[PDB]
Protein backbone atom coordinates (compact mmCIF):
# COMPACT_ATOMS: atom_id res chain seq x y z
CA UNK A 1 0.00 0.00 0.00
CA UNK A 2 1.18 3.83 -0.65
CA UNK A 3 1.31 4.58 2.60
CA UNK A 4 3.34 1.68 4.03
CA UNK A 5 5.69 2.37 1.01
CA UNK A 6 6.25 5.88 1.77
CA UNK A 7 6.87 5.19 5.41
CA UNK A 8 9.16 2.04 4.45
CA UNK A 9 11.11 4.90 2.06
CA UNK A 10 11.71 7.29 4.66
CA UNK A 11 13.10 5.02 6.54
CA UNK A 12 17.07 5.21 7.70
CA UNK A 13 18.08 1.19 6.52
CA UNK A 14 18.71 1.78 3.02
CA UNK A 15 17.66 -1.59 2.22
CA UNK A 16 14.02 -1.48 3.12
CA UNK A 17 14.50 2.12 1.34
CA UNK A 18 15.44 0.32 -1.79
CA UNK A 19 12.97 -2.19 -1.33
CA UNK A 20 10.04 0.53 -0.89
CA UNK A 21 11.54 2.93 -3.93
CA UNK A 22 11.78 -0.01 -6.15
CA UNK A 23 7.57 -0.98 -4.99
CA UNK A 24 6.72 2.92 -5.87
CA UNK A 25 8.51 2.27 -9.35
CA UNK A 26 7.27 -0.80 -9.93
CA UNK A 27 3.62 1.60 -9.41
CA UNK A 28 4.73 4.00 -11.93
CA UNK A 29 6.57 1.52 -14.38
CA UNK A 30 3.82 -1.22 -14.81
CA UNK A 31 1.62 -0.20 -17.65
CA UNK A 32 0.60 3.00 -19.40
CA UNK A 33 -2.01 4.26 -16.81
CA UNK A 34 0.22 4.30 -13.56
CA UNK A 35 -1.38 5.93 -10.30
CA UNK A 36 0.82 9.34 -10.39
CA UNK A 37 -1.35 11.34 -8.62
CA UNK A 38 -2.20 8.59 -5.73
CA UNK A 39 1.83 8.63 -4.74
CA UNK A 40 2.02 12.46 -5.33
CA UNK A 41 -0.49 12.90 -2.89
CA UNK A 42 0.82 10.68 -0.29
CA UNK A 43 4.44 12.93 -0.11
CA UNK A 44 6.98 10.26 -1.74
CA UNK A 45 8.39 13.14 -4.04
CA UNK A 46 11.04 14.79 -1.24
CA UNK A 47 11.39 11.26 -0.48
CA UNK A 48 12.66 10.36 -3.67
CA UNK A 49 14.82 13.47 -4.31
CA UNK A 50 16.66 12.75 -0.94
CA UNK A 51 17.13 9.47 -2.25
CA UNK A 52 18.77 11.59 -5.41
CA UNK A 53 21.36 12.42 -2.85
CA UNK A 54 22.60 8.95 -1.53
CA UNK A 55 25.97 8.68 -3.69
CA UNK A 56 26.68 5.86 -1.02
CA UNK A 57 23.83 3.49 -2.90
CA UNK A 58 23.82 4.17 -6.22
CA UNK A 59 21.07 1.45 -6.79
CA UNK A 60 18.97 3.97 -4.68
CA UNK A 61 19.93 6.82 -6.79
CA UNK A 62 18.45 4.93 -10.21
CA UNK A 63 15.43 3.48 -8.81
CA UNK A 64 14.04 7.03 -7.22
CA UNK A 65 15.61 8.53 -11.10
CA UNK A 66 13.32 5.90 -12.56
CA UNK A 67 10.27 6.68 -10.02
CA UNK A 68 10.24 10.62 -10.82
CA UNK A 69 11.05 9.77 -15.17
CA UNK A 70 7.93 8.50 -14.63
CA UNK A 71 6.24 10.72 -12.58
CA UNK A 72 7.43 13.76 -14.46
CA UNK A 73 6.16 12.00 -18.09
CA UNK A 74 2.29 12.94 -17.04
CA UNK A 75 0.87 15.84 -16.93
CA UNK A 76 2.24 19.39 -16.50
CA UNK A 77 1.09 19.55 -12.83
CA UNK A 78 2.65 16.60 -12.13
CA UNK A 79 6.17 17.11 -13.89
CA UNK A 80 6.18 20.49 -11.80
CA UNK A 81 5.24 18.64 -9.13
CA UNK A 82 8.79 17.19 -9.26
CA UNK A 83 10.23 20.28 -10.15
CA UNK A 84 8.93 21.85 -7.11
CA UNK A 85 10.07 19.17 -4.96
CA UNK A 86 13.83 20.57 -6.34
CA UNK A 87 14.57 17.75 -8.22
CA UNK A 88 16.53 19.18 -10.99
CA UNK A 89 19.47 20.53 -9.32
CA UNK A 90 20.24 16.80 -8.45
CA UNK A 91 19.14 15.32 -11.43
CA UNK A 92 21.97 17.78 -12.78
CA UNK A 93 24.64 16.53 -9.99
CA UNK A 94 23.95 13.16 -10.79
CA UNK A 95 25.10 13.72 -14.64
CA UNK A 96 28.54 13.38 -13.45
CA UNK A 97 28.01 10.21 -11.54
CA UNK A 98 30.43 7.33 -12.29
CA UNK A 99 27.41 5.42 -12.97
CA UNK A 100 26.45 4.44 -16.21
CA UNK A 101 22.74 4.45 -15.48
CA UNK A 102 22.35 6.71 -12.76
CA UNK A 103 23.69 9.69 -15.50
CA UNK A 104 21.30 8.19 -18.28
CA UNK A 105 17.74 7.83 -15.57
CA UNK A 106 18.63 11.65 -14.94
CA UNK A 107 19.25 12.53 -18.74
CA UNK A 108 15.81 10.98 -19.01
CA UNK A 109 14.04 12.59 -15.90
CA UNK A 110 15.70 15.93 -17.39
CA UNK A 111 14.24 15.43 -21.15
CA UNK A 112 10.66 15.01 -19.65
CA UNK A 113 11.13 17.75 -17.88
CA UNK A 114 12.83 20.48 -20.44
CA UNK A 115 9.57 18.79 -22.76
CA UNK A 116 7.07 20.13 -20.35
CA UNK A 117 7.72 23.75 -21.46
CA UNK A 118 9.72 26.72 -22.28
CA UNK A 119 9.79 28.13 -18.83
CA UNK A 120 10.70 24.83 -17.32
CA UNK A 121 13.19 24.67 -20.37
CA UNK A 122 15.17 28.00 -19.74
CA UNK A 123 15.00 26.87 -15.90
CA UNK A 124 17.18 23.72 -16.49
CA UNK A 125 19.35 25.56 -19.24
CA UNK A 126 20.17 28.39 -16.55
CA UNK A 127 21.38 25.82 -14.15
CA UNK A 128 24.01 24.77 -16.99
CA UNK A 129 22.41 21.13 -18.63
CA UNK A 130 23.57 21.64 -21.79
CA UNK A 131 27.08 21.34 -21.65
CA UNK A 132 27.16 18.10 -19.60
CA UNK A 133 24.37 16.64 -22.16
CA UNK A 134 26.74 17.26 -24.87
CA UNK A 135 29.70 15.97 -23.48
CA UNK A 136 28.35 12.17 -23.14
CA UNK A 137 28.60 12.63 -27.39
CA UNK A 138 31.62 10.49 -27.21
CA UNK A 139 32.96 7.03 -29.89
CA UNK A 140 31.93 5.21 -26.70
CA UNK A 141 28.12 6.00 -25.76
CA UNK A 142 26.03 2.97 -25.67
CA UNK A 143 23.61 3.46 -28.81
CA UNK A 144 20.20 3.53 -26.55
CA UNK A 145 21.76 6.51 -24.26
CA UNK A 146 22.69 8.42 -27.35
CA UNK A 147 19.54 8.29 -28.58
CA UNK A 148 17.74 9.47 -25.10
CA UNK A 149 20.38 12.56 -25.80
CA UNK A 150 19.18 13.38 -29.15
CA UNK A 151 15.96 13.19 -27.82
CA UNK A 152 16.28 15.51 -24.92
CA UNK A 153 18.12 17.85 -27.52
CA UNK A 154 14.78 18.02 -29.59
CA UNK A 155 12.89 19.00 -26.32
CA UNK A 156 16.13 21.69 -25.69
CA UNK A 157 14.83 23.08 -29.55
CA UNK A 158 11.21 22.84 -29.63
CA UNK A 159 9.73 25.31 -28.15
CA UNK A 160 8.85 28.67 -29.32
CA UNK A 161 7.58 31.18 -26.65
CA UNK A 162 9.89 32.00 -26.50
CA UNK A 163 12.63 30.20 -28.15
CA UNK A 164 15.67 28.79 -26.38
CA UNK A 165 18.80 31.50 -25.75
CA UNK A 166 20.82 32.10 -28.27
CA UNK A 167 23.68 30.65 -26.46
CA UNK A 168 21.87 27.19 -25.83
CA UNK A 169 21.56 26.85 -30.16
CA UNK A 170 25.55 28.12 -30.12
CA UNK A 171 26.32 25.20 -28.26
CA UNK A 172 23.67 22.50 -29.46
CA UNK A 173 24.59 23.30 -33.29
CA UNK A 174 28.03 21.63 -33.60
CA UNK A 175 26.63 18.41 -32.13
CA UNK A 176 23.69 18.38 -34.67
CA UNK A 177 26.16 19.08 -37.46
CA UNK A 178 28.18 15.59 -35.58
CA UNK A 179 25.25 13.85 -34.90
CA UNK A 180 23.50 14.36 -38.94
CA UNK A 181 26.42 12.15 -40.55
CA UNK A 182 25.02 9.05 -37.69
CA UNK A 183 23.22 6.25 -39.94
CA UNK A 184 20.72 4.92 -36.93
CA UNK A 185 17.48 6.21 -38.01
CA UNK A 186 16.18 7.19 -34.45
CA UNK A 187 19.23 9.46 -34.02
CA UNK A 188 18.64 10.85 -37.32
CA UNK A 189 15.13 11.27 -37.38
CA UNK A 190 15.44 13.27 -33.60
CA UNK A 191 18.40 15.44 -35.09
CA UNK A 192 16.61 16.60 -37.76
CA UNK A 193 13.37 17.09 -35.86
CA UNK A 194 15.80 19.84 -33.54
CA UNK A 195 17.24 21.25 -36.85
CA UNK A 196 13.37 21.50 -38.20
CA UNK A 197 13.01 23.37 -34.77
CA UNK A 198 15.87 25.51 -34.69
CA UNK A 199 14.59 26.73 -38.69
CA UNK A 200 11.52 27.60 -37.35
CA UNK A 201 12.44 29.54 -34.81
CA UNK A 202 12.97 32.71 -36.84
CA UNK A 203 15.20 34.07 -39.93
CA UNK A 204 18.21 34.93 -37.47
CA UNK A 205 18.17 31.17 -36.61
CA UNK A 206 17.61 29.86 -39.37
CA UNK A 207 20.62 31.96 -40.27
CA UNK A 208 22.61 30.65 -37.58
CA UNK A 209 21.31 27.16 -39.15
CA UNK A 210 23.00 28.02 -42.25
CA UNK A 211 26.26 29.26 -40.75
CA UNK A 212 26.75 26.02 -39.28
CA UNK A 213 27.42 23.93 -42.59
CA UNK A 214 25.14 21.57 -41.94
CA UNK A 215 22.57 22.74 -44.57
CA UNK A 216 24.38 20.35 -47.66
CA UNK A 217 24.02 17.45 -45.18
CA UNK A 218 20.14 17.79 -44.59
CA UNK A 219 19.30 18.42 -47.92
CA UNK A 220 20.14 15.06 -49.13
CA UNK A 221 17.87 13.52 -46.46
CA UNK A 222 15.33 14.32 -48.55
CA UNK A 223 15.83 10.68 -50.77
CA UNK A 224 16.89 8.96 -47.48
CA UNK A 225 15.11 5.27 -47.27
CA UNK A 226 13.34 5.95 -43.98
CA UNK A 227 9.68 8.09 -44.40
CA UNK A 228 10.32 9.45 -41.30
CA UNK A 229 13.68 10.91 -42.17
CA UNK A 230 12.52 12.17 -45.15
CA UNK A 231 9.70 13.81 -44.00
CA UNK A 232 11.46 15.07 -40.68
CA UNK A 233 14.17 16.54 -43.25
CA UNK A 234 11.54 18.03 -45.42
CA UNK A 235 10.13 20.24 -42.14
CA UNK A 236 13.89 21.31 -41.63
CA UNK A 237 14.50 22.26 -45.34
CA UNK A 238 10.85 24.18 -45.53
CA UNK A 239 11.33 26.12 -43.00
CA UNK A 240 14.39 27.39 -43.85
CA UNK A 241 12.85 28.20 -48.03
CA UNK A 242 10.75 29.99 -45.81
CA UNK A 243 12.87 32.42 -45.32
CA UNK A 244 14.94 35.49 -47.56
CA UNK A 245 15.64 34.74 -51.55
CA UNK A 246 19.57 34.23 -50.38
CA UNK A 247 18.91 31.75 -47.47
CA UNK A 248 16.19 29.79 -50.36
CA UNK A 249 18.90 29.91 -52.84
CA UNK A 250 21.57 28.28 -50.11
CA UNK A 251 18.67 25.56 -50.20
CA UNK A 252 18.51 25.56 -53.73
CA UNK A 253 22.13 25.09 -54.22
CA UNK A 254 22.68 22.19 -52.51
CA UNK A 255 19.91 20.29 -55.22
CA UNK A 256 17.07 20.35 -53.26
CA UNK A 257 14.97 19.90 -56.06
CA UNK A 258 16.32 16.80 -57.68
CA UNK A 259 14.72 15.05 -54.83
CA UNK A 260 10.67 16.25 -55.52
CA UNK A 261 9.74 14.10 -58.14
CA UNK A 262 9.74 10.83 -55.45
CA UNK A 263 7.65 13.19 -53.34
CA UNK A 264 5.50 14.30 -55.80
CA UNK A 265 4.10 10.62 -56.75
CA UNK A 266 4.60 9.29 -52.98
CA UNK A 267 1.46 7.42 -52.25
CA UNK A 268 1.20 9.09 -49.11
CA UNK A 269 -1.04 12.08 -49.87
CA UNK A 270 0.36 14.03 -47.08
CA UNK A 271 3.99 13.93 -48.46
CA UNK A 272 2.56 15.33 -51.55
CA UNK A 273 0.84 18.40 -49.79
CA UNK A 274 4.27 19.05 -47.90
CA UNK A 275 5.95 18.94 -50.64
CA UNK A 276 3.99 21.18 -52.76
CA UNK A 277 4.10 23.56 -49.70
CA UNK A 278 7.59 23.77 -50.21
CA UNK A 279 7.72 24.06 -53.67
CA UNK A 280 4.93 27.01 -53.29
CA UNK A 281 7.64 28.28 -51.08
CA UNK A 282 9.90 28.49 -54.20
CA UNK A 283 8.04 29.75 -56.66
CA UNK A 284 7.64 32.84 -54.44
CA UNK A 285 11.40 34.14 -54.96
CA UNK A 286 12.85 35.41 -57.70
CA UNK A 287 12.95 34.88 -61.75
CA UNK A 288 15.62 32.36 -60.82
CA UNK A 289 13.84 30.28 -58.36
CA UNK A 290 11.21 30.13 -60.76
CA UNK A 291 13.43 28.61 -63.21
CA UNK A 292 14.45 26.69 -61.00
CA UNK A 293 11.58 24.83 -60.29
CA UNK A 294 10.91 25.01 -64.21
CA UNK A 295 14.14 23.23 -65.15
CA UNK A 296 13.58 20.71 -62.57
CA UNK A 297 10.73 19.34 -64.20
CA UNK A 298 8.48 19.71 -61.78
CA UNK A 299 5.73 22.17 -63.03
CA UNK A 300 3.74 19.02 -64.98
CA UNK A 301 3.66 17.12 -61.84
CA UNK A 302 2.04 20.25 -59.59
CA UNK A 303 -0.31 20.85 -62.41
CA UNK A 304 -1.28 16.79 -62.14
CA UNK A 305 -1.74 17.28 -58.47
CA UNK A 306 -3.42 20.49 -58.58
CA UNK A 307 -5.90 18.97 -61.22
CA UNK A 308 -6.36 15.32 -59.48
CA UNK A 309 -5.33 15.37 -55.87
CA UNK A 310 -6.96 15.34 -52.60
CA UNK A 311 -8.06 18.83 -51.54
CA UNK A 312 -4.87 19.59 -49.43
CA UNK A 313 -2.63 19.13 -51.79
CA UNK A 314 -4.87 21.03 -54.53
CA UNK A 315 -4.72 23.75 -51.65
CA UNK A 316 -0.96 23.87 -51.38
CA UNK A 317 -0.65 23.72 -55.76
CA UNK A 318 -3.17 26.45 -56.22
CA UNK A 319 -1.09 28.75 -53.59
CA UNK A 320 2.36 27.14 -56.00
CA UNK A 321 0.90 28.65 -59.20
CA UNK A 322 0.22 31.91 -57.54
CA UNK A 323 2.98 32.60 -55.74
CA UNK A 324 4.82 31.83 -59.32
CA UNK A 325 3.12 35.32 -60.75
CA UNK A 326 4.83 37.57 -57.96
CA UNK A 327 8.53 37.71 -59.70
CA UNK A 328 7.31 35.06 -62.46
CA UNK A 329 8.61 36.30 -65.80
CA UNK A 330 5.63 36.52 -68.89
CA UNK A 331 7.97 33.35 -70.76
CA UNK A 332 7.22 31.57 -67.62
CA UNK A 333 3.37 32.36 -67.50
CA UNK A 334 3.35 31.10 -70.73
CA UNK A 335 4.83 28.25 -69.79
CA UNK A 336 2.58 27.57 -67.36
CA UNK A 337 -0.10 28.33 -69.55
CA UNK A 338 1.19 25.72 -72.60
CA UNK A 339 0.52 23.27 -69.66
CA UNK A 340 -2.45 23.46 -69.17
CA UNK A 341 -3.08 25.05 -65.97
CA UNK A 342 -6.41 27.11 -66.48
CA UNK A 343 -8.84 24.81 -66.14
CA UNK A 344 -7.94 23.30 -62.98
CA UNK A 345 -6.75 26.53 -61.86
CA UNK A 346 -10.11 28.01 -62.65
CA UNK A 347 -12.08 24.64 -60.98
CA UNK A 348 -10.51 25.81 -57.81
CA UNK A 349 -12.84 28.65 -57.78
CA UNK A 350 -15.54 26.84 -56.56
CA UNK A 351 -14.55 25.24 -53.28
CA UNK A 352 -15.78 26.79 -49.92
CA UNK A 353 -12.24 27.48 -48.79
CA UNK A 354 -12.61 31.30 -49.25
CA UNK A 355 -8.31 31.70 -48.85
CA UNK A 356 -8.64 29.07 -52.19
CA UNK A 357 -10.61 31.08 -53.89
CA UNK A 358 -8.44 34.22 -53.15
CA UNK A 359 -5.28 32.72 -54.10
CA UNK A 360 -6.55 31.64 -57.62
CA UNK A 361 -7.88 35.39 -58.38
CA UNK A 362 -5.01 36.78 -56.88
CA UNK A 363 -2.85 33.92 -59.91
CA UNK A 364 -5.39 35.03 -62.38
CA UNK A 365 -5.20 38.70 -62.11
CA UNK A 366 -1.47 38.84 -62.08
CA UNK A 367 -1.55 36.02 -65.49
CA UNK A 368 -3.80 38.67 -67.27
CA UNK A 369 -1.79 41.82 -66.00
CA UNK A 370 1.51 40.11 -67.16
CA UNK A 371 0.06 39.28 -70.21
CA UNK A 372 0.12 42.47 -72.90
CA UNK A 373 -0.34 40.80 -76.18
CA UNK A 374 -1.53 37.64 -75.07
CA UNK A 375 -4.31 39.18 -72.60
CA UNK A 376 -7.03 38.37 -75.32
CA UNK A 377 -5.88 34.32 -75.42
CA UNK A 378 -5.31 33.79 -71.83
CA UNK A 379 -9.22 35.34 -71.52
CA UNK A 380 -10.47 33.04 -74.33
CA UNK A 381 -8.67 30.48 -72.33
CA UNK A 382 -10.56 31.26 -68.92
CA UNK A 383 -13.83 31.70 -70.77
CA UNK A 384 -13.61 28.12 -72.43
CA UNK A 385 -13.04 26.02 -69.16
CA UNK A 386 -16.15 28.45 -67.67
CA UNK A 387 -13.80 30.09 -65.22
CA UNK A 388 -15.65 33.13 -66.56
CA UNK A 389 -18.64 32.19 -65.37
CA UNK A 390 -17.51 31.31 -61.84
CA UNK A 391 -15.74 34.86 -62.08
CA UNK A 392 -18.93 36.28 -62.54
CA UNK A 393 -20.79 34.59 -59.33
CA UNK A 394 -18.14 35.14 -57.00
CA UNK A 395 -18.50 38.81 -57.77
CA UNK A 396 -21.84 38.52 -55.36
CA UNK A 397 -19.27 36.77 -52.83
CA UNK A 398 -19.61 37.62 -49.11
CA UNK A 399 -15.53 38.53 -48.85
CA UNK A 400 -15.08 41.99 -49.61
CA UNK A 401 -11.56 41.31 -51.04
CA UNK A 402 -12.90 38.15 -53.34
CA UNK A 403 -15.88 40.33 -54.66
CA UNK A 404 -13.36 43.45 -55.38
CA UNK A 405 -10.87 41.53 -57.12
CA UNK A 406 -13.68 39.58 -59.40
CA UNK A 407 -15.38 42.68 -60.42
CA UNK A 408 -11.80 44.40 -61.34
CA UNK A 409 -11.13 41.36 -63.28
CA UNK A 410 -13.82 41.46 -65.27
CA UNK A 411 -14.00 45.02 -65.51
CA UNK A 412 -10.08 45.17 -66.99
CA UNK A 413 -10.70 41.94 -69.15
CA UNK A 414 -13.77 40.32 -70.03
CA UNK A 415 -15.89 44.13 -70.39
CA UNK A 416 -15.02 45.88 -73.40
CA UNK B 1 -1.87 37.73 -50.08
CA UNK B 2 0.47 35.49 -52.03
CA UNK B 3 3.84 35.03 -51.00
CA UNK B 4 5.71 32.43 -48.55
CA UNK B 5 3.96 30.51 -45.45
CA UNK B 6 5.36 28.78 -42.52
CA UNK B 7 4.28 25.44 -41.74
CA UNK B 8 0.56 24.69 -42.13
CA UNK B 9 -1.69 23.22 -39.80
CA UNK B 10 -1.57 19.13 -39.62
CA UNK B 11 1.49 19.26 -41.85
CA UNK B 12 4.24 16.76 -40.10
CA UNK B 13 2.42 14.98 -37.79
CA UNK B 14 4.37 12.59 -36.43
CA UNK B 15 6.69 14.62 -34.04
CA UNK B 16 9.08 12.90 -31.53
CA UNK B 17 7.05 12.70 -28.13
CA UNK B 18 7.78 15.95 -25.57
CA UNK B 19 7.44 13.12 -22.58
CA UNK B 20 8.57 9.32 -21.85
CA UNK B 21 7.86 6.53 -19.56
CA UNK B 22 10.46 3.82 -18.60
CA UNK B 23 7.80 0.78 -18.64
CA UNK B 24 8.98 -2.54 -17.48
CA UNK B 25 9.15 -4.74 -20.32
CA UNK B 26 9.17 -2.73 -23.24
Amino acid sequence: SLEAIVQNASSDNQGIQLSAVQAARKLLSSDRNPPIDDLIKSGILPILVHCLERDDNPSLQFEAAWALTNIASGTSEQTQAVVQSNAVPLFLRLLHSPHQNVCEQAVWALGNIIGDGPQCRDYVISLGVVKPLLSFISPSIPITFLRNVTWVMVNLCRHKDPPPPMETIQEILPALCVLIHHTDVNILVDTVWALSYLTDAGNEQIQMVIDSGIVPHLVPLLSHQEVKVQTAALRAVGNIVTGTDEQTQVVLNCDALSHFPALLTHPKEKINKEAVWFLSNITAGNQQQVQAVIDANLVPMIIHLLDKGDFGTQKEAAWAISNLTISGRKDQVAYLIQQNVIPPFCNLLTVKDAQVVQVVLDGLSNILKMAEDEAETIGNLIEECGGLEKIEQLQNHENEDIYKLAYEIIDQFFSS
Amino acid sequence: CLGRRVVQPGMFADYPPTKKARVLLR
